């Protein structure tokens, strides 16, 4: 997966994220055609409770049928601030995406990051099933990591999350001014 | 961070890919006409994860107001089954659902570049388009990161003749680091769409190409399919935080919802007042985020097909509800976790 941010002088802003799921999709390509096919049927439930690529569950509503989209996880994202763009922000990362993209929001809002901060920050990640706390090397400090284990957090450091492209717009007296981070990570 | 204050940004995981969206841009172009060369030129410069053989949404704030969402999520094929990927047993057939022709869904990127363009675009596909057919037909760079994704790939690529003849150099070998990586038989298909459109991807040649592939290596998409793919101009999920308005995609992604769902549980704590990475404040999002995830394995799917309670999931009352669980120094188990709460 992969995500990018745009956003114009005349205040448009388009978020995409677009993806053929796993690192070169099916790995399959159409003969004489050159392109590689998307493995996307596998954010289907293929039976239920069977966890796919991304320890991702399911039942009915996430069934295979003809013609059905399979469920995802991508959340291309505008946060407007009295009705103007304010962010402009994505992430891949199959289940992480979700958790990804909040923080980067959070990080603004609740933190006053500017976005390279807000891109920069280690995250985490509690995704129910496995029951764990998703960290990234170097992102906590031991203080911290003790504290949520007595709370009951099992607590593991896996491969960094995510490749936030993102966009915050400010206002000036005359015009706005486009901030940008892409993300030291790159994921995929 | 990256600073511009005169046309704005046009931001990707690739250098080439963010330049020729920038200079969309800086020649007039709107940020829709940005975002359809950058979709085409990943295609072709970042082929792990860019394409035209997947899918994907866009949310676009319009600026006129208005905020939309469009599905160009790829859709099961006409013979596609529940159980398509179990055996006899009702057992799952490893690597069926990953590897190979069977586990691909119909592709709607090019139709959802189409899409946006017509709609809300000013400039021509045919225009938008030619930077991605020249990264093709003249090559680019292998970078560091991919050459590492490619090897990663290897064993994968190895499986199928189409593959090994699009993604090594003669006799099966990697791509190293610098190589420089042409892509004849992409920019034939681009070519198709910048002369005839989707059309030139979802009927025609190319259509006939993907059908009798498919048909060869056991895959089941059809002329049919392609000819039958649509793309669905969807209302977004739109959700409050502090005063801010968050605009995120509705089915059939469960992402805007669960961000919505679980900033709204956040809202109910003063994060500010203890700052980044107090552990009280990752508490109180890791516990949002496990019932949300709870609730993603029951509740979501494609809404066209099944019923899916995204008002009540993102209804600031259930947040608050989630929240008021939340124990100031101990977790609920997720064995504990009931989808819904009841």
């Amino acid at each position: 997966t992969t995500h990018y941010s745009v956003a114009d002088r005349w205040g448009n802003a388009v978020s995409v994220t677009y993806t053929i799921n796993a690192s070169y999709g099916s790995a399959a390509s159409i003969d004489g055609a050159g392109f590689l096919l998307n493995n996307e049927m596998d954010d289907f439930s293929i039976k239920p409770g069977n966890p796919n690529l991304y320890g991702l569950v399911g039942g009915d509503a996430n069934a295979i049928e003809a013609n059905k989209r399979p469920l995802s996880s991508m959340s291309p994202t505008i946060v407007l601030k009295n009705n103007k763009v304010f962010l402009v922000v994505g992430s891949p990362g199959g289940s992480r995406i979700i958790t990804t993209v909040l923080q980067v929001i959070s990080n603004v809002i609740d933190y006053n990051m500017n976005i390279s901060e807000a891109v920069s920050a280690p995250r985490f990640h509690m995704q129910w099933l496995p029951d764990e706390l998703r960290i990234e090397k170097f992102g906590m400090p031991a203080d911290v990591k003790d504290n949520l284990t007595k709370m009951g957090y099992q607590i593991v450091t896996k491969p960094v999350m995510g490749d936030v492209n993102a966009i915050q717009v400010l206002p000036k007296t005359k015009g706005s001014v486009f901030y940008g981070s892409t993300d030291p990570r790159k994921e995929f | 961070p990256i600073k511009n204050t005169k046309v704005g940004l046009a931001l990707s995981s690739h250098p080439l890919a963010s330049e020729i969206g920038q200079k969309v841009l800086e020649e007039g172009g709107n940020a829709i006409d940005a975002a359809v060369a950058i979709g085409f030129a990943l295609a072709v410069v970042h082929p792990a994860a860019g394409n035209i053989g997947g899918g994907g949404f866009a949310v676009i704030h319009l600026a006129n107001g208005e905020n939309v969402a469009l599905d160009f999520r790829e859709k099961a094929p006409l013979k596609a089954t529940k159980n398509m990927f179990l055996d006899k047993q009702g057992n799952v057939v490893p690597k069926l659902s990953e590897d190979g022709y069977l586990a691909a869904g119909v592709p709607g990127t090019v139709a959802g570049m189409e899409a946006m363009l017509k709609k809300y675009g000013t400039k021509k596909l045919s225009q938008l388009i030619d930077p991605a057919i020249k990264l093709a037909e003249n090559g680019y760079a292998i970078s560091q990161r991919q050459a590492e994704t490619l090897k990663e790939a290897r064993e994968r690529f190895l499986k199928y003749s189409s593959s090994k003849k699009y993604f090594f150099k003669k006799g099966h070998l990697d791509y190293q680091e610098g190589d420089l990586f042409v892509q004849k038989d992409l920019a034939k298909t681009l070519n198709q769409i910048k002369t005839l459109g989707a059309k030139g991807f979802y009927q025609g040649q190319v259509a006939e190409l993907i059908e009798k592939d498919m048909k060869k290596n056991g895959g089941i998409i059809t002329k049919e399919d392609l000819a039958s793919y649509n793309v669905k101009w969807r209302k977004p999920v739109v959700g409050s935080y502090r005063g801010y308005k968050i605009i995120s995609m509705s089915p059939p992604s469960s992402g805007g919802t669960h961000l919505i769902q679980i900033l709204n549980v956040m809202e109910n704590a003063d994060l500010s007042a203890l700052g980044y990475g107090a552990s009280k404040n990752i508490h109180i999002a890791a516990e949002a985020m496990r019932q949300a995830y709870a609730d993603r394995s029951v509740y979501m799917g494609d809404a066209d097909f099944v019923s899916v309670p995204v008002d009540k999931l993102i209804n600031k009352a259930y947040a608050k509800k989630i929240f008021d669980t939340i124990q100031p120094d101990t977790v609920t188990p997720s064995s504990q976790i009931k989808p819904g709460m009841g």
